[PDB]
RNA sequence: GAGUACGGUAGAGGGUGGUGGAAUUUCCUGUGUAGCGGUGAAAUGCGUAGAUAUAGGAAGGAACACCAGUGGCGAAGGCGACCACCUGGACUGAUACUGACACUGAGGUGCGAAAGCGUGGGGAGCAAACAGGAUUAGAUACCCUGGUAGUCCACGCCGUAAACGAUGUCGACUAGCCGUUGGGAUCGAUCUUAGUGGCGCAGCUAACGCGAUAAGUCGACCGCCUGGGGAGUACGGC
């Protein structure tokens, strides 16, 4: 994320957010996509955010 | 932790699907995190000696 | 007397650490036969087994052929031992399983479980 | 003022009068003296979880300079109507005006 | 040395409001019929006055899955849903400014987990006391079925914990190696800064062990100890 683009991650932008939320709906820890701590933190809360928004499912059930 | 049978595969293969998928959502130990209450302490307690054991096998594989 | 038919159903499997519980229901939720482990005559160590579940998803299956109900989409829910001998027992009455999904009710934070046991 | 950042649903059957609302919503904040940097219409979405047993909604995104009366009586007008559905008010620090993701898909 | 002015970062630091989603319990209704629940095994208990299961609707309270990590912030106690408002400190870079303005601290003042107490709200889950069922020689227990104060909120008191790193605060020096958190530079690598972890040379220790986050070598100030019980008890004071 800090190559070239988003310099702060955005909930907005759900191509990017997709990429790391599982089948079932959770966030993805970062011991598994290499994600740095601060950014790792950044995608959480815009996940939260769209979550709240419903842009994004809490669950895949519902 | 949810599959479909697709394409007249037999009962065996969606089954072993259904299986593995429940194991990478972790249902059943979500279900036995949450049998009995867990003092904070003892949560405290199994989080530090998780850490201990990891590190400890991760410096040992070197 | 009366009778009905029906098809597309869903089949509702209820797994515990104790006993099991198979409900077979249309698509609305309507209950038209069930079985458990305790009705085949188990009732104790015994009921706690997959092989009791697998006797009570044949029983139900059995019960619910009345119907017709060709087809079959299947909800697991529960912990416990039987969680896939109701599933593999359910094709082998006869039926055709569309898909299968794990319904199992978990709490974000909810409210707090009892106390542990000393034993 | 303040910069302030706004995502706005509104319910689907309502889904026509959404346009006078946000001019009489800009109005307001205009003779306050409050500003308008960006407005985005990318509404008539899919939602991911019934909301008051509906399925869809009219998303709309502005960015906004205001006060701290303005933004309170935006706030209650969001508060007690009835097609405002959802609501998410996020103030930053600076000023965007260029698009967020409009329409992608060709 | 100690402080001030100026850009910028990271954060479960604090306070006041509002709003989410998952799940439990109760109530109403439809389908449907004889079991459910629990255990090492049982039984009490719940069901043909229609339970358990399944579907639709409603009310209400509390705790915030995944992210989550030997991670972060705070003087300590402690602080995990999201948003707005009010607010404290820390880290980081350059230039300028004041000119010893510092350290410690008996009394004293203030913050201080949980339980507890007073007044007024609230009541889902859990659960001291309590009742029943088992076990047992007995069982005022462990186990099972229920269940009240309490747990939640506002204001006030209480001022105690294995309140622990069992290690008072401040400052200066002493080989190295491997991680990680928040920043800077130079050309993924090197250097450096404030935290947070694992090893380890000297040195220290009765030993275990500590080892730049010393229990090493030195300074400044404070608190405390003098065999085990009686006893952190008796009497007096606050
Ligand atoms: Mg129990
Ligand atoms: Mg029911
Ligand atoms: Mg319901
Ligand atoms: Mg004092
Ligand atoms: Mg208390
Ligand atoms: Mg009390
Ligand atoms: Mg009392
Ligand atoms: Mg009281
Ligand atoms: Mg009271
Ligand atoms: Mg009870
Ligand atoms: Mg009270
Ligand atoms: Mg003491
Ligand atoms: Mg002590
Ligand atoms: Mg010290
Ligand atoms: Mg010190
Ligand atoms: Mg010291
Ligand atoms: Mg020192
Ligand atoms: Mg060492
Ligand atoms: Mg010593
Ligand atoms: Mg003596
Ligand atoms: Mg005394
Ligand atoms: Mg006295």
């Amino acid at each position: 994320f800090t190559a070239e683009g988003v310099k702060e991650i955005d909930y907005k932008d759900l191509n990017t957010l997709k990429a790391y939320v599982s089948e079932t709906g959770k966030i993805v820890p970062s011991r598994i996509t290499g994600t740095k701590a601060k950014y790792q933190r950044q995608l959480a809360t815009a996940i939260k955010r769209a979550r709240y928004l419903a842009l994004l499912p809490y669950t895949d059930s519902h | 932790p949810a599959v479909k049978v697709k394409e007249n595969e037999p009962f065996d293969v969606a089954l072993r699907r259904f299986k593995r998928s429940c194991e990478k959502a972790g249902v059943l130990a979500e279900v036995r995190s949450r049998e009995f209450y867990e003092k904070p302490t003892a949560e405290r307690k199994r989080k530090a000696a998780a850490a201990v054991k990891r590190h400890a096998k991760k410096v040992q594989r070197e | 007397k009366v009778k009905k038919t029906v098809v597309d159903g869903i089949a509702h499997i209820h797994a515990s650490f104790n006993n099991t519980i198979v409900t077979i229901t249309d698509r609305q939720g309507n209950a038209l036969s069930w079985a458990t482990s305790g009705g085949s005559g188990f009732r104790g160590s015994r009921k706690s087994t997959p092989f009791a579940a697998q006797v009570a998803a044949e029983r139900a299956g059995q019960a619910a052929l009345e119907y017709g109900l060709k087809n079959l989409d299947v909800n697991v829910k529960g912990p416990g031992p039987g969680r896939e001998s109701a599933v593999r027992a359910l094709n082998a009455c006869g039926y055709k399983i569309a898909s299968i999904t794990d319904v199992t009710p978990i709490p974000h934070n909810g409210c707090r479980p009892p106390k542990k046991r000393r034993v | 003022m303040r910069h302030y950042e706004i995502v706005f649903l509104v319910h689907p059957d309502q889904s026509e009068q959404v346009g006078g609302m946000v001019e009489r919503y800009t109005k307001a904040i205009e003779e306050d003296g409050g500003k308008i940097h960006r407005l985005e219409d990318w509404g008539r979405r899919q939602l991911a979880y019934a909301i008051n047993n509906v399925h869809k909604a009219h998303y709309v995104l502005m960015n906004v300079e205001c006060s701290a009366k303005a933004l309170a009586e935006l706030e209650d007008n969001f508060r007690y109507n009835d097609a405002v559905i959802r609501n998410l008010v996020m103030r930053r620090d600076e000023a965007v005006t260029e698009q967020s993701e409009m329409l992608k898909a060709e």
